[PDB]
């Protein structure tokens, strides 16, 4: 529900003096955006559900190819024309066969030849459609109040915090005010549009592993198929059956099944989890607009910390330029502001290290409290520094 | 899956309240409307109303607007619906039910709903039984057998639960459904059928608990006074 | 009173086919689309039918349903005795702007229609004890099993004059064995109860009489 | 620490999935003394259609 430890982060200043920023979010991803004078926070898309959809095609992999018919006609007697041909009961196709008095025909030549075989499916790799109502979604919202590498990451401690929270956005409402007690509220239009990608794929089912293909693909592809119906088209591929045969038997065999056909296309379209109502859209992305003018800082007439600083640990690389740490203090005294900076060399006036976790601060007066740190710093080597002059303490590190 | 877990069964005297509850669980909470629907004894369902759980916007049955307040708790995943003013006619199963997924309030209608909570409003002021023993027949004949039971007289509102032998007789127990008087209380029989040979060397209890009152009573059940044999 | 009419009864033989009617107005089932839930004895309803005639992953298809007009109907081939339900139709209301839903209707089935054979009610009656007596309240408890079809009706007599006073009577529930059972309590005072020579209870089933007696200083 | 872990940063992760055959897609070879043909000779002495 926040950002911390997710491979899919992405930092954001919106603008310069802006109260507000235009963000993207999709599937697994989140956002952490900074705002000057203003707490951090990290938006998220947590989930992407149907609160209908419906068929649309369905191509058979298949069984039935038992039943047999030879409806024999002599040379110069015309076709052949088999009983099996009123009724899709079986699929029929005509041949000839050379004969005569050997087998029973009085001349000598091509005789008629109308067999049929029955159809009738098996296993159905079904596909639907996906309209653009029924579509909600689950975003939440953290803010990059005090924390602890315990609390940053339980919803609930954070949620009791008033520092986080999980909302729904609909078509219907786009928008939300997330309230967030004294830090004010956050007010997201996200706007339920999405490609995200296109409605333009179809949603292809097989046996358990459902995918989702280009319309084409699957659509304009060779196999068996039937709309809404019991009722089957093209069949044709109950195949290999024209042995060419004697009036007696045309071996009628049932065309082998290579899921291979299948799989091969399988990278090209990409997987989903489906459940027989649902499809969680991970495939799908939102455009969203973070107004905030009505996010606020707090603690801000609190005096500085003024007591030891220990770390409480080799500060950890989150893979995004930016590193994490916690700290833990001495100090006796109530909340106070953290002073924690990034400088180029020990001693130096001006920092150089921007704060994920801008304005920290101890939130208790409980002494030795743990405090959570993200921040950016410089390339190359620096040192992160916490408190002053003697207080002071320090802990090099080198960016690449 | 979709689970809907509710609270349990309540009791209310005319005039108070209830809140029940809905703890949702297997989807998104806060995509999906939630309804609530009640059904008086032996009669049909009636909507009661709907609540957004994204933002908490509600609307309610007419016949309710006034009386009826639904809310909800998205980190508990939890919706509640509360009734004031209670009436015997609001005795009912109260049922929460996850709406389908309309995006929209208009065309909504429940499609997974939670087990349902009763909840019986009685005087009303609440009541427990009077229990009287239901004495077995003084017949006596080879292989015979005799009925013999306790009347749970008088009580308000449900549930009463009825055991013998605090369990250990369970043979031959038969526990009628309860008659709803029209004084508006309740009353009930449990009978057991068992050897007319034996009556008289045989203990036989019932265990009666009416928890709504925390009435507990167990009557020894005893052959007739007028009995010779037994 | 309910804004979509059903009838309260429908019942079949295991294997036939049965519909269930649902009236409504232009409002609802004439604009908007009919769902059907089904809710089987001591469960929550589930839905069967949603947008007239669309069935749930699970629903069989011998459930089908259909709108024409104002009216919409279930039908149920192949009944199995696990049918045995009340059904209930709903449909959006633009009027009443909600979701509406008809009275319900219990669909009962019946034994084979070759031949459920009847049963008819084993009766037993209890007079007031004396503990009850000493609290100065009188009951008489009418006990009534194993009856089939699930219908009966009683009568309570002192000596041979009927009494309609003091009469509160069950609705018939089914046993376990599938047949069915029901209670009759006759509240008197035990002034009544001295004052005649009998009471009994008389237990109607299928146009037989099924009677027990009781008296105040006998020793049955 | 979101995790359980003390530190922040990339973990190894070392997994594992069984492995057992249904359909085997069999295939064989045919070496050019098990080689036998059957040749058929017939005469084309009076015969009929028969």
């Amino acid at each position: 529900f926040n950002c911390l430890g997710m491979s899919n982060r992405d930092f954001l200043e919106g603008v310069s003096g802006a109260t507000w920023v235009d963000l993207v979010l999709e599937g697994d991803s989140c956002v952490t955006i900074m705002s000057k004078d203003k707490p951090t926070i990290d938006v998220k898309m947590m989930n992407m559900e149907a609160a209908n959809l419906a068929e649309v095609r369905s191509y058979c992999y298949l069984a039935t190819v038992s039943d047999l018919s030879t409806k024999a006609a002599c040379p110069t007697m015309g076709e052949a024309h088999n009983d099996k041909r009123a009724d899709p009961a079986f699929v029929c196709r005509q041949g000839v066969v050379d004969r005569g008095w050997g087998n029973g025909c009085g001349l000598f030549g091509k005789g008629s030849i109308d067999t049929c075989a029955k159809f009738a499916c098996s296993t159905k790799a079904i596909g639907r459609t996906i309209l653009k109502e029924n579509i909600k979604y689950e975003v939440a919202i953290f803010v990059h109040g005090p924390t602890t590498v315990e609390s940053h990451g339980n919803y609930s401690t954070q949620v009791g915090a008033t520092q986080a929270g999980r909302f729904s956005i609909t078509p219907a409402a786009p928008s939300y005010t997330l309230k967030l007690g004294e830090y004010g509220e956050v007010t997201v239009d996200c706007e339920p549009r999405s490609g995200i990608d296109t409605n333009a794929y179809y949603v292809m089912t097989v046996g358990t592993k459902t995918f989702l293909v280009h319309r084409e693909w699957f659509m304009d592809l060779n196999l068996p198929w039937s709309s809404a119906g019991s009722t089957v088209w093209r069949n044709r591929e109950t195949l290999m059956e024209f042995e060419e045969p004697h009036a007696t038997k045309q071996s009628v065999i049932a065309l082998g099944s290579q899921e291979g056909a299948l799989h091969q296309a399988l990278a090209g379209a990409i997987p989903v989890e489906f459940s027989s109502n649902t499809v969680k859209l991970t495939s799908g992305h939102l455009k969203c607009r973070v107004k905030m003018e009505k996010l606020q800082l707090k603690g801000t007439t609190y005096g500085v910390c003024s007591k030891a600083f220990k770390f409480l640990g080799t500060p950890a690389d989150t893979g995004h330029g930016t590193v994490v740490l916690e700290l833990q203090y001495t100090g006796t005294d109530g909340p106070c502001k953290v002073p924690i900076s990034s400088v180029a060399s020990l001693n130096d006036l001006t920092p150089v290290g921007r704060l994920v976790t801008v304005n920290p601060f101890v939130s208790v007066a409980t002494a030795n409290a743990k405090v959570l740190i993200e921040l950016e710093p410089p390339f190359g080597d620096s040192y992160i520094v916490v408190g002053r002059g003697e207080q002071q303490i320090n802990h090099h590190w080198h960016k690449s | 899956q979709v689970q809907l877990v509710q609270s349990g069964a309540e009791v209310r005297k005319p005039g108070a309240s209830t809140k029940v509850s809905c703890k949702a669980s297997g989807y998104t909470f806060t995509h999906y409307y939630m309804h609530w629907v009640r059904q008086a004894p032996g009669q049909g369902l009636e909507w009661m109303g709907i609540i957004n759980p994204s933002g908490g916007s509600t609307t309610y049955a007419q016949k309710l607007q006034g009386r009826v307040t639904m809310t909800r708790d998205t980190s508990t995943s939890t919706v509640y619906m509360e009734l004031s003013s209670l009436r015997s006619e609001d005795t009912a199963v109260y049922y929460c039910a996850r709406d389908w997924g309309s995006n929209y309030v208009w065309g909504s209608y429940p499609k997974y709903w939670g087990q349902g909570t009763l909840v019986t409003v009685s005087s009303a002021s609440t009541k427990g039984p009077s229990v009287f023993p239901l004495a077995p027949s003084s017949k006596s004949t080879s292989g015979g057998t005799a009925a013999l039971g306790c009347l749970v007289k008088d009580y308000f509102p449900e549930p009463v639960t009825v055991s013998w032998n605090s369990g250990a007789l369970t043979s031959g127990v038969h526990t009628f459904p309860a008659v709803l008087q029209s004084s508006g209380l309740y009353s009930l029989s449990s009978v057991v059928t068992v050897p007319s040979s034996s009556l008289g060397t045989q203990t036989y209890i019932c265990n009666v608990n009416h928890k709504p009152s925390n009435t507990k009573v167990d009557k020894r059940v005893e052959p007739k006074s007028c009995d010779k044999t037994h | 009173q309910s804004v979509l009419t059903q009838p309260s009864s429908v019942s079949g033989t295991p294997g036939q086919r049965v519909t269930i009617s649902c009236s409504g107005s232009s409002s609802n089932i004439g604009s908007n689309t009919v769902n059907w839930y089904q809710q089987l004895p001591g469960t929550a309803p589930k839905l069967l039918i949603y947008g007239n005639n669309q069935r749930p992953s699970g629903v069989p298809d011998r459930f089908s349903g259909s709108k024409s007009g104002t009216s919409a109907s279930l039908a149920i081939s192949g009944l199995q005795s696990e049918d045995e339900a009340d059904y209930y139709c709903a449909a959006w209301d633009d009027s009443l702007n909600g979701p509406v839903f008809g009275g319900g209707t219990k669909l009962t089935v019946l034994g084979a229609a070759a031949g459920q054979p009847k049963a008819a009610p084993s009766v037993t009656l209890f007079p007031p004890s004396s503990e009850e007596l000493q609290a100065n309240k009188a009951t008489l408890v009418c006990l009534i099993s194993d009856f089939y079809p699930g219908a009966v009706t009683v009568a309570w007599k002192a000596d041979s004059s009927p009494v309609k006073a003091g009469v509160e009577t069950t609705t018939p529930s089914k046993q376990s064995n599938n047949k069915y059972a029901a209670s009759s309590y006759l509240s008197l005072t035990p002034e009544q109860w001295k004052s005649h020579r009998s009471y009994s209870c008389q237990v109607t089933h299928e146009g037989s009489t099924v009677e027990k007696t009781v008296a105040p200083t006998e020793c049955s």
